[PDB]
RNA sequence: GCGGUGGAAACUACCAAGCUGGAGUACGGUAGGGGCAGAGGGAAUUUCCGGUGGAGCGGUGAAAUGCGUAGAGAUCGGAAAGAACACCAACGGCGAAAGCACUCUGCUGGGCCGACACUGACACUGAGAGACGAAAGCUAGGGGAGCGAAUGGGAUUAGAUACCCCAGUAGUCCUAGCCGUAAACGAUGGAUACUAGGCGCUGUGCGUAUCGACCCGUGCAGUGUUGUAGCUAACGCGUUAAGUAUCCC
């Protein structure tokens, strides 16, 4: 099926950090490769590379965990989509969300490219809010 | 090892106990794949009266 | 109805809906009865009139033997309701025979000893496995009587019986008749054909027989019972002439007595 | 055409030579239409568990105790399978005529 | 469905205990009463489920 | 059987194998016209009705797909198999 | 907020040309009470007839109604008929649900695996709508062994127009049409992607040549688990979750 490939990556990373795994393999698409790029520039993951299973192109996604405790603290506590297919959210320059007061950011696809919460405010542009990471 | 062959009276009479009732899972040592296929060979061999339905022990 | 070709039922509109026949005939008829319930001196047993009759036809015993057939088309005959077709033996003997069930397309149809059992023609019971479906048995070795009413004409058997006697008549219980007899081996005549309802008489009842109901209608002479303001002394023996409707029982013999056995009476 | 094996549950009335003539009447039925035969296995006179068709519209003192069993492994047309079992049951012999579909090739 | 007394010798011993294992009152107490139709496939298979493991 | 599956792939023209919107529909129409002729004799059947509504529903998705690509291969198809429209 | 103009173009959408993991199909095999139709097989029950033979049988917590010396039951031989079909049956299997099991033939549906070959997203869900519906019940025509609403007796009881006993009609069975309801219950709608593990089915690959009952994998469907995290009011569920998410009713 795959109704939204932008929504299954959010589910594949969220369930992977809860049961502490090293590498996850998600589907290869240009828009999803743009989300993993602005994830490592802020520092939410290690790095991203290209891979291939059986004629199908997949993307390597290595996660990062903190120090050892009873249950080691995770990088991303919650991952959720705002612009769900069938409920498309659109915002301007003033309606841009302030996630956690500056600690967490919200990644949005703008007209100039792919900007974050701080990057879209400095350019003076808005668009479709994909998801919010914290 | 013949499961489909109903014409072998000497082999299938070892499967059937002293009674005309068909064997259980504990005896003969056969799985559910070998079963049902052998019971269909017994049910067929019974109409030909090689193996009786209600076999009298004596 | 439970089978194909459901019986047509005239919807409401004006009590009932009569009709007006129109067909043709091709020989195979003498004149049939045309004098109404009489005797030449005394009518006897009232109830019986109305025109619309005639057309008799024959063919019952069937003396032919190992001869193939080919049922041409179907056909209906007055009085008895169960078709009669017209068949067509291999040679070319114009007959009728009681229309079995699945045919019309000719089929097999054949009589004589040692023939394909199904619904052909005559076939001596002497050569019959069980006989779960016969047709019209005969009291003797030459006649063609008994249940001739193809429709519902049933009479099972008892597999294989000796002494040359079996047959399992319907409401007539079971009896013993010669085994050296033969039948159509059909035991079919359509049940839905008689399942239909008359309607409201007039142009469906009288056209076959006079009123079937009489009633007390008083008059101690006109009928053994009667009289009174309106009510009738029913139950107090009121049958037309010493009859006795409360069962009683009849048919008494000693030598040529009934050879039927079992005969349950609830 | 398909491979068939009809086992005629032969009634103890017909003898050894009378079963072999029915195998020759079998040849004039199928081979005379673009078919063939393999072989015949005669099991012998083996007694019944229950006396079937002891008497069906016959005399009171008659019991069918014994019985012979034989399977005809052949090759015939799929349309000539129904009038085959009907041509067998019409005779005063044979209790049951059951047709089987075989996938295994018998030598 | 009978019993074996195929052994010879003029012995007076019963040997009716040999068939009282397979046949017994078991095949007659499972029968001869009234069938439940649905509770025979439900209740009789529910008690054998918990007694298995 | 195998005769009805080998004739459908060689009669109509399209350079590919069984994977074609032209070969798949005549394979389904051959399964519908023989199943409706089965329902004339076996009118007492209930389980073969769900297999008739499935194959009719699978054909309606393939015929609606051919209307979206080009109307040249669609008009030459529906007139050869003799269906409505 | 609406409209218009000049731009930006990632995403959604439109158009064109594709790709393939979706879905579908073909090739070759496997299992199954899937369904419909037509046959045929065995035990038993009931009934009819005859033989033998005796006064009891049947039934209950006790009894009685009932069947018995115009002689049952029991027993043996034969016939007729209807229904369901032991064992195998299994924590089994198949089906959308309901539901479906003795054997055989004829027509027919779905699911799954495997080297692959091909299309190419042709997808998912889905108000209305259409179709299927355990049993009971209804219409017409058949059939009717047993069971058994009703109903009739015996008994129990303070009373029982119940439970229990002896009988017994509709019905239960078949064809056709109709009614469409059930703790129609896993009471957890369908479809897809992810998330610790330990034991039980069916296909297929492989394992000194498979020397063996078997050993090591890899798929479908299916139980239980002191089942973990998590979820839950709790009970409990637990990758066939009421776990984490998406699509739609």
């Amino acid at each position: 099926m795959g109704k939204d490939t932008i929504a299954d990556i959010i589910t594949c990373i969220r369930n992977a950090d809860m049961n502490r795994k090293g590498t996850v393999r998600i589907v290869s698409t240009n828009i999803t490769e743009n989300i993993v790029k602005i994830l490592l520039r802020e520092g939410f993951i290690e790095n991203a590379r290209k891979h291939q299973e059986r004629n199908k192109y997949f993307l390597v996604l290595t996660l990062r965990h903190r120090r050892n405790k009873k249950g080691p603290y995770l990088n991303t506590f919650h991952l959720k989509r705002v612009s769900r297919p069938g409920l498309r959210i659109y915002s301007n320059y003033q309606r841009i969300p302030r996630i956690l007061g500056g600690m967490g950011i919200a990644i949005l696809s703008t007209s100039r490219g792919i900007m974050t919460d701080r990057e879209a405010r400095l350019e003076g542009i808005g668009g479709e809010i994909l998801c919010y990471i914290w | 090892g013949d499961r489909i062959d109903y014409r072998n009276m000497s082999l299938i009479s070892r499967f059937i106990s002293e009674q005309g009732k068909i064997l259980s899972r504990r005896v003969n040592r056969l799985t559910l794949k070998q079963q049902r296929l052998i019971t269909s060979a017994i049910k067929q061999a019974r109409i030909l009266s090689l193996l009786p339905f209600l076999n009298n022990e004596k | 109805h439970l089978y194909k070709t459901s019986t047509s039922s005239t919807r409401n509109g004006a009590v009932q809906v009569k009709s007006n026949p129109r067909n043709n005939l091709i020989s195979g008829q003498r004149r049939c009865g045309k004098g109404r319930n009489a005797r030449g001196i005394i009518t006897a047993r009232h109830r019986g009139g109305g025109h619309k009759r005639l057309y008799r036809k024959i063919d019952f015993r069937r003396n032919e033997k190992d001869i193939y057939g080919k049922i041409v088309t179907i056909e209906y005959d007055p009085n008895r309701n169960a078709y009669i077709c017209l068949i067509h033996y291999g040679d070319g003997e114009k007959r009728y025979i009681l229309h079995p069930r699945g045919a019309i397309i000719g089929d097999t149809i054949v009589s004589g000893t040692e023939v394909p059992i199904k619904m052909g023609n005559a076939l001596p019971l002497t050569d019959m496995p069980l006989g779960t479906a016969i047709h019209n048995i005969e009291i003797t070795l030459g006649r063609g009587g008994q249940l001739a009413r193809a429709a519902g004409a049933v009479a099972k058997l008892i597999a294989k019986e000796g002494k040359s006697a079996t047959l399992k008549l319907p409401s007539g219980e079971v009896r013993l008749i010669s085994k050296n007899c033969s039948a159509t081996v059909g035991q079919v005549g359509n049940v839905g054909v008689n399942q239909k309802r008359l309607g409201r008489a007039g142009s469906k009842r009288w056209l076959g027989k006079r009123p079937v109901v009489r009633g007390v209608v008083m008059n101690p002479v006109d009928h053994p019972h009667g009289g009174g303001e309106g009510r009738a002394p029913i139950g107090r023996k009121s049958p037309t002439t010493p009859w006795g409707y409360p069962a009683l029982g009849r048919r008494s013999r000693k030598r040529n007595k009934y050879s039927d056995n079992f005969i349950i009476r609830r | 055409l398909r491979q068939y094996e009809t086992m005629a549950v032969l009634r103890p009335d017909m003898t050894e030579d009378e079963r072999l003539t029915l195998t020759q009447k079998y040849e004039e039925l199928l081979v005379a239409g673009g078919a063939m035969y393999v072989e015949v296995f005669n099991r012998g006179v083996i007694p019944l568990a229950y006396s079937i068709k002891r008497k069906n519209k016959a005399g009171e003192t008659n019991n069918y105790l014994d019985g012979i069993y034989l399977l005809f492994t052949y090759f015939t047309k799929p349309e000539s399978i129904s009038p085959l079992e009907a041509a067998l049951v019409t005779d005063d012999d044979v209790i049951r005529s059951s047709s089987f579909k075989i996938r295994k090739r018998k030598y | 469905v009978q019993v074996v007394v195929d052994d010879n010798e003029p012995e007076e011993r019963l040997l009716n205990r040999f068939r009282r294992e397979v046949m017994r009152a078991g095949v007659i107490q499972e029968c001869k009463r009234r069938r439940f139709f649905e509770n025979t496939q439900d209740v009789r298979k529910r008690k054998t489920r918990e007694a298995a493991k | 059987k195998k005769n009805s599956f080998i004739s459908v792939i060689s009669d109509e023209k399209k350079e590919e194998n069984k994977g074609s919107v032209e070969f798949q529909v005549f394979c389904f129409t051959n399964k519908i016209r023989r199943l409706t002729l089965h329902l004339e004799l076996h009118k007492k059947d209930y389980s073969s009705q769900r297999g008739l509504r499935k194959t009719l529903g699978k054909r309606q998705r393939l015929l609606a797909y051919l209307l979206k690509i080009n109307g040249v291969r669609y008009k030459e198809l529906i007139s050869k198999l003799n269906i409505r429209e």
